[PDB]
DNA sequence: TAGGGAGTAATCCCCTTGGCGGTTAAAACGCGGGGGACAGCGCGTACGTGCGTTTAAGCGGTGCTAGAGCTGTCTACGACCAATTGAGCGGCCTCGGCACCGGGATTCTCCA
DNA sequence: TGGAGAATCCCGGTGCCGAGGCCGCTCAATTGGTCGTAGACAGCTCTAGCACCGCTTAAACGCACGTACGCGCTGTCCCCCGCGTTTTAACCGCCAAGGGGATTACTCCCTAGTCTCCAGGCACGTGTCAGATATATACATCCTGTGCATGT
């Protein structure tokens, strides 16, 4: 047999293409699932994970730390338009809140 | 009658998070009965998927989809 | 070619788009150029464009009544600012007054009655009133019966002694400027063509915010962001440049922002329409 | 007992290189992508059902994805997969 | 600190905190005194009373926000009874 | 001479409008809208007669449910007209904004 | 324009059914940039759908699964 | 909604009905809260304070 | 290596695009005009602040076994497959519920 | 207590279009076998949940006081409301035209299925080192409780 070239590689990719596959396959999305469906899906995860990441990293900066931790992914997911909307019914344990005190309430 | 462990300095705490600057005092009883009917919407749903499984404990992920079936999502377990 | 007309008229041509028409468009309105790298680069300059195209077909009382509405609703536009307007200088004066009243009364009381009544006005220091009644003054300056209508009367005829005033002082700064005319006019053009430069910088300073608004990677929402994650012109211009034309012989209609922004500078309107002007969405 | 932590932990590794991620946050980020997976598939099953299809080709990945994701969001989301899917026919 | 401004003060230690505000034994408790309605003698995993704390204490918190702005829409500072109902009224809750 | 309270008729229409099941908006104005806003999506669309009603049908089973959210903002705040800032309130409430 | 079709009197109507007694001038304006959004976003899921069926016209079921998508489901089509 | 025809003194069932039928049920208003019924009406409703 | 889903060409029809002309309901307007919004003001009470005592939160140990999770068997139920037939789909039938219209009988407003 | 007259409701006749129904017919639903594995079951292990017990001490809770905020009350008059009214264009009814959604037929390469392999990844140890815990070795320095002196 020729050397076995990881799907993920063959594209470029980090993520699981091969994992991607069985799970759209044995996960009943259809009855047929083209190559071309698991490269594109995980392509796309990566992307949103990349962004996702990269802002709570900002954060993680921006707080003088080396380590992402929940907090930080929910003031990422949070300051955000895009990434906000996406997970806008989503709770993320150990997140905390935005700092957000009303006007009305402020010292007058 | 364990509703009344939810305490007001716990109410207060989580008002306090919500931006809320004043708290008038009926606000209590409020919260325990809001808190109540929301923990028996979640819990009613996390046993009958306990239950489904044929389980005696109630595990996080029953939770979780107890939540994701309400539109409340929870990341982290 | 009836694929570059169907790329060309990029937003939808009202028009059916047959195959057959381009060939009878190709067979009449195609050449081979004989030299194509020289005759193709300066093709769509606007100097002579006339003759390189080719052009296809395909097949008082109301008025014045509308003007009178638009005029009305202009009217009451204009009398409910007038109003608004007004109303906020009144609110102004009151202010003023009010914190002129804590000044006097700060005049001859002990340190201890003085911070008492600075507190009570929600003021740091004689200083920060001091600041308030200029800021006031400063803003007010640019802006039983018959005892509220002489104190309306009073408070419009301040306001009117204050305008009064910043008219006279505009005035006399235009007479200055036209004095120093009649004297120096290069080191009055380097001043110009420097403050022009200094408001296209900030013109393209905002541009580039407004386009980073548009943009999340800019260093502009990490600094945002480093900030939150810590805590927790054209009026002018165009007045300048009518000076300059005025005055500058050396200055034409061509290094104006209005003409760095005309359909005549672009060149897609050249490509697509012509030397002509736009269409006007007329029938033909 | 399959996690997709080694490949956020890649992605990560190729974004901020030296920052690393606590346990409790790759969890968060594990749930962050099986659900966006679940959703995609989803949307994309209920695409071919509603055509008539029975296979969720590359083109039922792209519209759930337009579907889904928003504006900026979606249009990067849909470039980044095209490019992929190119390399791999590519390939 | 002149008065409503330890308020704000307390506002922004919790705002910035990631710490569970209800304490862990009440809320179990609670837990488990729903549960028995449903079943009778339920186990449970303990990260799954986590997981109801962490979900119920961000139900709260939301709502609270909900009901603060209902509160200041009638020219008050103060929330009462009412905010909290119109806010579930129009969440769709009630 | 005869001139109903204003308030009155009010409630009349109120009763009117809460009985009948009928589309409020007229129907041409509708379409014209709709069109208008597809155009911007793809050219030259085509749309069922029967798409249009959908769309009106939900477009005013939307708005009549945030008025409905809208008032009792109003309420609330012991005003009876409402305003930007109920609508506003409303759709906060909800989700939307 | 277009959306100046959504006439005052039929936003008052709309009012009227859900039980409000007065309303201020603003409100007019207020609810046609509220219905824009709220089409646009149905609007963008039906085309999304059309074009997925290598369609040209939008159909009843097109706008169906688009505002089911939303959380609006509508019954009485399809 | 063969109730609701009936108050109404009709034997034919319109969207009305059913309309009428599953807002006048609180456990079919909670199984449909998200859904639009077309020409299905609203329940009539004025709020007390509006009143004279 | 198998085999059938889908991409494609020949074909057309139904429902959407589109126009036109007449009617009238409805939409928008020339001019009056008001009641409930809002601002101000006063007062009392309930919430915030702090101070002291009580009370179980929270740590941490010990122990025990319930029950979740795994592992090996085996059967009965579902997939499949081929033949058969009757329930449901198209569309044609026909008569009655509703829409409508008018007309008359009544409840109601609001202000004298 | 009492009218003008408007909005409202009920009755009755008409008629139309669609509610309730019937004839063919075909293709899907049933019958009746076959088979092979998915899942039910039984047995077994050991994880973690339950239960309990003693102690420390952070917080809760109870109280007192006062103040500022909620709330009631008054008075002014805005910009939205309202009429009959005038204008406008949807609506309605009808008709031509033909776009592209839908059908059939065919053809071919897409992915499923299969037997096979091994390496990528997962569980598990391990080991180490960045930032942190006290400090011997010495001494100068900053701190501020408090006492004394001077001035008012």
């Amino acid at each position: 047999r020729a050397k076995a070239k990881t799907r993920s590689s063959r594209a470029g990719l980090q993520f699981p293409v091969g994992r991607v596959h069985r799970l759209l396959r044995k996960g009943n999305y259809a009855e047929r699932v083209g190559a071309g469906a698991p490269v594109y899906l995980a392509a796309v995860l990566e992307y949103l994970t990349a962004e996702i990441l990269e802002l709570a990293g900002n954060a993680a900066r921006d707080n003088k730390k080396t380590r992402i931790i929940p907090r930080h992914l929910q003031l990422a997911i949070r300051n955000d338009e895009e990434l906000n909307k996406l997970l806008g019914k989503v709770t993320i344990a150990q997140g905390g809140v935005l700092p957000n005190i009303q006007a009305v309430l402020l010292p007058k | 009658d364990n509703i009344q462990g939810i305490t007001k300095p716990a109410i207060r705490r989580l008002a306090r998070r919500g931006g809320v600057k004043r708290i008038s005092g009926l606000i209590y009883e409020e919260t325990r009965g809001v808190l109540k009917v929301f923990l028996e919407n979640v819990i009613r749903d996390a046993v009958t998927y306990t239950e489904h499984a044929k389980r005696k404990t109630v595990t996080a992920m029953d939770v979780v989809y107890a939540l994701k079936r309400q539109g409340r999502t929870l990341y982290g377990f | 070619m009836l694929k570059l007309l169907k790329l060309k008229y990029y937003t939808g041509f009202p028009g059916k788009l047959n195959s057959s028409q381009t060939e009878h468009m190709v067979r009449d309105f195609c050449y081979v150029s004989l030299d194509y790298d020289r005759e193709l680069a300066g093709y769509l300059d606007w100097t002579g464009l006339e003759d390189r195209e080719r052009i296809v077909q395909y097949p008082e009382e109301e008025l014045a009544r509308i003007a009178e509405r638009k005029k009305e609703s202009g009217r009451r536009l204009q009398e409910q600012a007038a109003k608004m307007r007004l109303e906020r200088l009144m609110k102004k004066e009151q202010e003023l007054e009010y914190y002129k009243d804590i000044q006097r009364r700060m005049q001859g009381e002990s340190k201890k009655e003085i911070k008492r009544l600075l507190d009570e006005a929600e003021l740091k220091d004689e200083a920060a009133l001091e600041r308030v009644i200029r800021d006031l003054e400063r803003s007010i300056k640019r802006a039983r019966q018959q005892r509220l209508l002489k104190s309306n009367w009073e408070a419009r005829q301040r306001a009117k002694a204050e305008k009064e005033a910043e008219k006279a002082r505009l005035a006399e700064e235009a007479r200055l400027d036209e004095e120093r005319r009649k004297n120096d006019l290069e080191g009055w053009l380097e001043e110009k063509r420097q403050l022009r430069l200094a408001k296209l910088n900030q013109l393209k300073e905002r541009e580039r915010l407004k386009a980073d608004l548009g943009n999340r990677k800019s260093l502009a929402s990490q600094i945002r962001m480093k900030n939150i994650a810590n805590l927790a012109l054209e009026a002018a211009i165009r007045s300048l440049e009518n000076d300059l034309l005025r005055y500058d012989k050396t200055f034409s209609y061509d290094m104006t922002l209005d003409a760095q922004r005309d359909w005549s500078k672009s060149l897609l309107h050249a490509f697509r329409y012509g030397p002509r002007p736009f269409d006007p969405s007329s029938q033909a | 007992k399959e996690s997709y932590s080694v490949y956020v932990y890649k992605v990560l590794k190729q974004v901020h290189p030296d920052t690393g991620i606590s346990s409790k946050a790759m969890g968060i980020m594990n749930s962050f992508v099986n659900d966006i997976f679940e959703r995609i598939a989803g949307e994309a099953s209920r695409l071919a059902h509603y055509n008539k299809r029975s296979t969720i080709t590359s083109r039922e990945i792209q519209t759930a994805v337009r579907l889904l994701l928003p504006g900026e969001l979606a249009k990067h989301a849909v470039s980044e997969g095209t490019k992929a899917v190119t390399k791999y026919t590519s390939s | 600190y002149r008065p409503g401004t330890v308020a704000l003060r307390e506002i922004r230690r919790y705002q910035k905190s990631t710490e569970l505000l209800i304490r862990k034994l009440p809320f179990q408790r609670l837990v488990r005194e729903i549960a028995q309605d449903f079943k009778t003698d339920l186990r449970f995993q303990s990260s799954a009373v986590m997981a109801l704390q962490e979900a119920s204490e961000a139900y709260l918190v939301g709502l609270f926000e909900d009901t603060n702005l209902c509160a200041i829409h009638a020219k008050r500072v103060t929330i009462m009874p009412k905010d909290i109902q119109l806010a579930r009224r129009i969440r769709g809750e009630r």
